[PDB]
């Protein structure tokens, strides 16, 4: 009946914009970084540049005499048997990725990998089997240990 | 000011200086670095009569 307030999307035009952005903002530290920039007899004579140079060379020869608190790990705490120890090590993730480091076991992801393959090789709140696709198991470290 | 024992600031400061303090300069260079044989070799470049 009647659309509602809709703003033209211009993929190039924003770039223009997002260029004078820039232009701008570099032209505004420049102005600000000048101010903390620009703040800042003897300078004409040689044989005074001398004299105050051997000066100070006999004042110089005179004065010659553990904690790991909030780290995840993506593992269940029942996973980890007690009586020995193991190691994790942090997850790959991309540098420019900005998430949460969790902490991770090699050999626990591969019996986790093959739990997995094996469960999908046999099985053949609201709609389950595809809530994972749209969306694990990790605890909080507190402390140092949990 | 620094007193450097780099002969390349007294190399450079000579060059522009007047002959007089150029000679005076060397020799304070010499005195803080003897193994400068550059400015032994200027001053003696300068020795006069």
């Amino acid at each position: 009946e009647e659309p509602v307030t809709a703003d033209v999307i211009n993929p190039m035009a924003l770039r223009q914009r997002e260029e004078l952005r820039e232009k701008l903002a570099a032209a505004k530290e420049k102005r600000l970084l000048n101010q903390k920039l620009g703040k800042i007899p003897w300078l004409d004579d040689t044989a005074a540049w001398i004299e105050r140079s051997r000066q100070l060379q006999k004042e110089k020869d005179l004065a010659e005499k553990r904690d790991l608190q909030g780290l995840t790990v993506e593992h269940a705490i029942d996973s980890f048997r007690e009586g020995e120890t193991m190691i994790l090590t942090l997850k790959d993730k991309g540098v420019l990725q900005e998430e949460e480091d969790v902490l991770v076991n090699v050999n626990l992801v591969d019996k986790e990998r093959a739990e997995k393959n094996v469960e999908l090789r046999k099985k053949k709140a609201q709609q389950k089997p595809r809530s994972i696709l749209s969306k694990p198991h990790s605890f909080r470290l507190e402390q140092g240990g949990t | 000011e620094h007193v450097p024992n780099s002969v390349r600031l007294w190399k450079a400061a000579v060059e522009l200086e007047e002959p007089e303090d150029a000679r005076i300069m060397l020799s304070r260079a010499v005195e803080c670095c003897p193994t400068s044989v550059e400015l032994w070799l200027a001053l003696a470049r300068l020795e006069t009569y």
